[PDB]
RNA sequence: AGGUGUCCUAAGGGGGGCUCAUGGAGAACAGAAAUCUCCAGUAGAACAAAAGGGUAAAAGUCCCCUUGAUUUUGAUUUUCAGUGGAAUACAAACCAUGAAAGUGUGGCCUAUCGAUCCUUUAGUCCCUCGAAAUUUGAGGCUAGAGGUGCCAGAAAAGUUACCACAGGGAUAACUGGCUUGUGGCGGCCAAGCGUUCAUAGCGACGUCGCUUUUUGAUCCUUCGAUGUCGGCUCUUCCUAUCAUACCGAAGCAGAAUUCGGUAAGCGUUGGAUUGUUCACCCACUAAUAGGGAACGUGAGCUGGGUUUAGACCGUCGUGAGACAG
RNA sequence: UUAACUGAACGUGGGCAUUCGAAUGUAUCGACACUAGUGGGCCAUUUUUGGUAAGCAGAACUGGCGAUGCGGGAUGAACCG
RNA sequence: AGACUAAUCGAACCAUCUAGUAGCUGGUUACCGCCGAAGUUUCCCUCAGGAUAGCAGUGUCGACCUUCAGUUUUAUGAGGU
RNA sequence: AGGUUUUGCGCGAGUGUUUGGGUGUAAAACCCGCACGCGUAAUGAAAGUGAACGUAGGUGAGAGCUUCGGCGCAUCAUCGA
């Protein structure tokens, strides 16, 4: 049985970067969170209270509780042949709102106006994404862009 | 040993129980013997009842 | 390790239910009675022939013990018990340490 | 007298035989572990809403 | 076979040797095909290849069963709501990738071909560029279809 | 080779009764014919429940029927593929008509004494061959003493297998914090 | 490559002011090193202990006040079967500090510890001693302490050469198999030795190989058994040639010698001491070469040694007994 | 909870497919009950630790043999098909 | 001499307790059809043995529940080889 | 002998004749009913106490039926009594 402590193996993960020590920006304490938000976890080494375990560093979850100085988050952990639901308490210095769902929240309101604009006008539109398609036919002119002929080069010693 | 969810057993069969086992194959036979004795007893007490108050 | 002889902390007495002043002493176990049911049973089992009937412990490893403080309320005369960590030397009411007076 | 110490050789394949199951979600999650001060009041709020929306057929007319 | 290429071949419906299917090339399908490179050969079919494959080896998936299409009534009662009513329509929808390509191609049971009549190249598990039979040979796929069909 | 995950997979549901009752076989022949020659979804459901075992056909009481005869169901026909039992708690029986697999002696007597009538499942097919104006009722499946023992474990609040009840039977270590821990 | 079974009434809690290690330049005794002043100084100092992380109007340092190291129970995290030290966020009380916002449920974070049965203390003033009451005594209900270091937790000294049973080739002591460090044998380069003269005869510093007649390393076969030292007797095989045939080279005048090639056809001994393999002497001879064949060869012999049971000595042990003496 | 019907959670009523808002497959959806055998493993490409090395000793992902025949590698548990 | 005590002695012979116990070796009786493993996790005076989770079979029930996935694409996080 | 899950059967808020008695074509078959066992109520160490605010509650799903407005079994998730 090897050594297995709470913070074993976190030499580089929990460290602050080069030229990024000292004071914490105060906009961290001014954000607001609501039950149902989507946040990601990133441990700050300079705060030793409300720290999450090293497994959750770099994960994304959903808020389920709000208290005076922390939030409760729900994450799913894989243990061999199943998933288990975990609930962790994290101080707000370690959490951050996520941009994972912003693309979806932007397409939903853009689809609403395009649908209503088209319905008012009378011409149908697409309203869903498509993967990149193969290119089409086109003509390329040789005028004042004459091609340059290349050939492989002989071997030579550099040093 | 135990291997699943069971009720913990307590069977008192750790003595030489096979030396003291009483079957009853004479249940109908003993019933006939009792009825014959009652019939004989009633005849001896000729007009009297077969019981006491 | 030394602790003061008095301390004020919560009291659970029916009349106090607040912080009051307490006197601090050290806990000492009492002597085993000869009429406890565990003792009466043990004597009966050991009589007659057969020898020693129960285990006797031999392989000790601990060198210290946990200290237990006994506190008493100055108002209602109720008592508390508080355990400490393992220590080698202990006294209550010793001289407090001084600072900046290094004289060797 | 010496044998093998540890291995993980066949463990992944055994895990995927009956699939790796993600528990199904529900519409109403449980309120276990939420702030009790919030929970005490939220009970009263749902109670009052129940008293109304029923007299809404016997008066009030919200 | 390793687990990732195995899963992809199941989604392309290629679960047996000498099976063939039609797919439409986009960004989402070109990456799947690149992964299973040492198991497949592919290219660009022409009208003759599309025509003869469906005429000779065409089977339909009706209520879970594999049914040979010997009559136009079979096609109409399964693809009629998309405007396809005859076998000539089905060929047109495949060869010119139409608005209902997904439905038409999934109706056809995967083709079961034979081994080629003239055999393969001397070592067939190299890339076509190296001298093998794997990968993308573009319009040379037509010569291989003649021998297998 | 074909590279398939499954092969020769069998069905998970019964296809015939396991009983050998002669009259139940006649009943099954009747509803096999009805289910094939009618579009009514009602007939297919009744056929499946005639295959089931006794723990999948829990009984239904007169009280449970009276609960569902409210809010505009006063004149529908109650159908129960099970036994119908009596309830001592109910003091006044409403009038109704019920088609059931069987009735207990007191259940049948109380239904008819209030002005109702009892049917058999073959009388029902003759009067309502499509199941019109009916309501299907099931009894409580999990209200069985054996189900209380299922899935026992830590922090599960299930019932244990013990031979008696009292202070000396599994109440000391693992059940309270004054002896070690609790569950 | 290292650490733990402790240590602290402050080295715990709150508030306030200040800036550290080191360098340059100056001042009676005073100097490399005492105390005083100015300038520069991103932490190069300090924070009980091992190492890693963290910290500058502080988490360092000095000053002032205190005991959140307190009460009642639940939820969550790590090891994990999601069973049994340590940690996180709230709720309900009572407090401490600061003008205040706030902070405080022990040590800046990651280690610093213990079930059932029994004993003992604190708590309510509570339940029971079953014919009825009162006082002593005993028994229950809730929380700590006395300990299991083999640390999910028996109460425990040797010998057997007089020996026994169930098994194991999952495991040693002999052949065989892979390897070749070590042992043995053979090459390459050329500073130098050789009277001058690298290579007649040699080869320092380096470097490439071969063999399985040394010894190691491993544990694949054999423990319902493959007879375990040496000599005697007898046959055959290998060449890395001791003698014999025919030749090349020399620091080869002759004689005697030294280096090399083709070559295993033919030989390679009689004795004193030792159980010896190995060794060392006397003597003859053309010469008294090196090895394999289950370390060839016990239903071929022999039985000197080793290695059962009898017996003596020395050293060791209280003793029974031990010793590759 | 806020100086404050200001917020927080849960909702009534109304509006929005003129399109329920990437690709492919669905040759196998969910939940429960009762129980067997096993708990000596070995081999290989790539990555790797100790050792001069070993048909030596120890790990990670994946594929095999064990539990499996057939055509090749003359023979040859594990190599190619 | 651990020598002799009826071919038996580092504790004779005869009957009974007795079918003494064995985590250890050996054996374990017709055919066809369908499905099909493990040598791994945690605890144990545990290391040739058990319990516990996993892998496997059988019986079903709920709807035939727009339901899922050892995969690609698009947007967006974490990591110190 | 004592447990447990699943299949078939009888009766069903109850269920079980056979310790015993009556009777007989006599170890069979047939008949009887006072007690008793399990179930119908739990929770505490114990003294003890002991299950409806509501059409036996509200919300989201839900087979079947429907006068097409809706009613909603079994079961699952959730807030309460
Ligand atoms: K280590
Ligand atoms: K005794
Ligand atoms: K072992
Ligand atoms: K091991
Ligand atoms: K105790
Ligand atoms: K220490
Ligand atoms: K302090
Ligand atoms: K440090
Ligand atoms: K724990
Ligand atoms: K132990
Ligand atoms: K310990
Ligand atoms: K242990
Ligand atoms: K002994
Ligand atoms: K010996
Ligand atoms: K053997
Ligand atoms: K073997
Ligand atoms: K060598
Ligand atoms: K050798
Ligand atoms: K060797
Ligand atoms: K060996
Ligand atoms: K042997
Ligand atoms: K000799
Ligand atoms: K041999
Ligand atoms: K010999
Ligand atoms: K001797
Ligand atoms: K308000
Ligand atoms: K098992
Ligand atoms: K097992
Ligand atoms: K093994
Ligand atoms: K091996
Ligand atoms: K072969
Ligand atoms: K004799
Ligand atoms: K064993
Ligand atoms: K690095
Ligand atoms: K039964
Ligand atoms: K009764
Ligand atoms: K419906
Ligand atoms: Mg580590
Ligand atoms: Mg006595
Ligand atoms: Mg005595
Ligand atoms: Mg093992
Ligand atoms: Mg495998
Ligand atoms: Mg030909
Ligand atoms: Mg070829
Ligand atoms: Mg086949
Ligand atoms: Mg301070
Ligand atoms: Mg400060
Ligand atoms: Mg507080
Ligand atoms: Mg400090
Ligand atoms: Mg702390
Ligand atoms: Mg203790
Ligand atoms: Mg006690
Ligand atoms: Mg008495
Ligand atoms: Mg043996
Ligand atoms: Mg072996
Ligand atoms: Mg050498
Ligand atoms: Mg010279
Ligand atoms: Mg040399
Ligand atoms: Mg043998
Ligand atoms: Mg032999
Ligand atoms: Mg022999
Ligand atoms: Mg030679
Ligand atoms: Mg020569
Ligand atoms: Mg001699
Ligand atoms: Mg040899
Ligand atoms: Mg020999
Ligand atoms: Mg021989
Ligand atoms: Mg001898
Ligand atoms: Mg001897
Ligand atoms: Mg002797
Ligand atoms: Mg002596
Ligand atoms: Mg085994
Ligand atoms: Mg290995
Ligand atoms: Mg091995
Ligand atoms: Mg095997
Ligand atoms: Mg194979
Ligand atoms: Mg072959
Ligand atoms: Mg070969
Ligand atoms: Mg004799
Ligand atoms: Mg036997
Ligand atoms: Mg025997
Ligand atoms: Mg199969
Ligand atoms: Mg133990
Ligand atoms: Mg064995
Ligand atoms: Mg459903
Ligand atoms: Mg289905
Ligand atoms: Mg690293
Ligand atoms: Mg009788
Ligand atoms: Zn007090």
């Amino acid at each position: 049985g090897h050594a297995a402590g709470l913070r074993s193996g976190t030499r580089y993960a929990f460290s602050r970067g080069f030229r990024k020590h000292g004071q914490i920006p105060l906009s961290t304490y001014l954000r607001t969170y609501r039950v149902g938000d989507i946040v990601d976890i990133k441990v700050n080494g300079a705060v030793q209270k409300g720290m999450p375990h090293k497994f959750y560093h770099g994960k994304t979850g959903v808020v389920y509780n709000v208290t005076k100085s922390a939030v409760g988050v729900i994450v799913y952990k894989r243990v061999k042949h199943r998933y288990i639901e975990k609930r962790i308490n994290v101080r707000i210095e370690h959490v951050k709102p996520s941009r994972s769902r912003e693309d979806f929240l932007r397409r939903v309101k853009e689809n609403a106006e395009l649908k209503k604009k088209a319905k008012a006008e009378g011409v149908p539109v697409q309203l869903k994404r498509q993967p990149a398609m193969p290119r089409e036919a086109h003509t390329v002119s040789i005028a004042d862009n004459k091609p340059v002929t290349l050939a492989p080069v002989a071997y030579e010693t550099t040093i | 040993a135990i291997k699943h969810n069971q009720q913990i057993p307590n069977n008192h069969f750790r003595k030489h129980w096979q030396r003291r086992v009483r079957c009853h194959f004479d249940q109908p036979g003993k019933k006939v013997t009792r009825r014959l004795a009652r019939r004989a007893k009633a005849a001896a007490l000729a007009p009297r009842p077969v019981d006491k108050l | 390790v030394n602790v003061p002889k008095t301390r004020k902390t919560f009291c659970k007495g029916k009349d106090c239910q607040k912080h009051t002043l307490h006197k601090v002493t050290q806990y000492k176990a009492g002597k085993a009675s000869a009429f406890a049911q565990g003792k009466r049973r043990y004597d009966r089992k050991q009589s007659g022939y057969g020898g020693q009937t129960k285990p006797v412990f031999h392989k000790k490893a601990k060198t210290t013990k946990k200290i237990v403080l006994r506190l008493e309320c100055s108002v209602c005369k109720t008592k508390k018990q508080l355990p400490l960590k393992r220590c080698k030397h202990f006294e209550l009411g010793g001289d407090k340490k001084t600072k900046g007076a290094a004289l060797v | 007298a010496k044998s093998k110490n540890s291995s993980q050789h066949n463990q992944s394949r055994k895990a995927h035989r009956n699939g790796i199951k993600k528990p199904k979600t529900q519409r109403y999650p449980s309120l276990k572990g939420t702030d009790p001060k919030f929970r005490r009041n939220h009970r009263h709020a749902l109670h009052g809403t129940a008293k109304a929306l029923k007299e809404f057929k016997e008066g009030k007319r919200e | 076979i390793p687990p990732k290429p195995r899963k992809i071949l199941q989604l392309l419906r290629l679960r047996q040797i000498n099976n063939g299917v039609f797919v439409k090339v986009t960004k989402a399908t070109a990456e799947m095909i690149k992964i299973v490179e040492p198991w497949v050969a592919y290219g660009y079919p022409n009208l003759k290849s599309v025509r003869e494959l469906i005429y000779k080896r065409g089977y339909g998936k009706v209520n879970g069963q594999r049914i040979p299409l010997t009559d136009n009534a079979i096609i109409e009662e399964n693809l009629g709501k998309y405007g396809i009513i005859c076998i000539e329509d089905l060929i047109h929808e495949i060869f010119t990738v139409g608005p209902n390509f997904k439905q038409a191609a999934n109706f056809l049971w995967p083709f079961k071909l034979s081994n080629p009549n003239g055999g393969f190249r001397p070592r067939k598990f190299k890339h076509f560029i190296e001298g093998g039979d794997l990968g993308n040979r573009e319009e040379h796929i037509n010569a291989l279809i003649r021998a297998m069909n | 080779g074909i590279d398939l995950r499954w092969k020769h997979v069998r069905s998970s549901h019964r296809k015939a009764p396991k009983s050998d009752n002669v009259y139940l076989k006649l009943l099954v022949k009747l509803y096999r014919f009805l289910a094939r020659r009618t579009e009514a979804p009602f007939n297919k459901v009744v056929l499946r429940r005639l295959f089931m075992s006794r723990i999948n056909r829990p009984p239904v009481s007169l009280s449970r029927i009276a609960r569902n005869l409210k809010n505009g169901n006063e004149k529908k026909t109650v159908v129960v593929v099970a036994t119908v039992t009596d309830d001592n708690r109910l003091l006044q029986v409403p009038k109704m008509e019920v088609a059931a697999l069987r009735f207990t002696a007191k259940a049948r007597a109380r239904i008819e004494a209030a002005g109702g009538r009892t049917l058999t499942l073959d009388q029902l097919a003759l009067e309502k061959p499509t199941g019109a104006n009916t309501l299907l009722l099931r009894g409580p499946k999990n209200a069985r003493e054996a189900v209380k023992h299922f899935g026992f474990g830590p922090h599960k609040h299930k019932k244990p297998y013990v031979r008696s009840k009292g202070r000396k039977f599994e109440r000391a270590r693992g059940r309270r914090r004054s002896r070690g821990f609790k569950v």
